[PDB]
């Protein structure tokens, strides 16, 4: 039998969207030393051991 | 200075571990050859020089 409607549903638009970007970055080739950071409130005294990895 | 100091060292800022870091190390024990020394020898002197360690 011939259907006059039939259930299609809701109407719903999706949007795809692209961002694109290009950047350049400069790092220094910093020395790898030790650095005493002190205590403070909930933060213990501690080493920090420096790198060049940005 | 490949595996550093105690956390509770006053020096422990001073050889950051090369075992952490991969950092280079200098070495400083070098290979001598030895001969010797007849200025003051009485007697008999030996005057071989050096061996030919080339």
């Amino acid at each position: 039998a011939t259907a006059i409607l039939r259930p299609i549903g809701l109407h719903v638009e999706k949007f795809q969207q692209t961002y694109r970007k290009k950047w350049r970055f400069l790092t220094s080739a910093n020395a790898n030393v030790i650095l005493a950071e002190a205590a403070s409130g909930e933060r213990p005294a501690r080493w920090a051991l420096t790198t060049g990895m940005a | 200075a490949m595996y550093g100091y105690d956390n509770d060292s006053a020096d422990f800022a001073k050889k950051p571990p090369a075992d952490a870091t991969g950092a280079e190390i200098y070495l400083q024990d070098y290979l001598t050859i030895y001969t010797n020394d007849a200025r003051a020898t009485t007697g008999t002197k030996i005057l071989a020089g050096f061996p030919p360690y080339k």
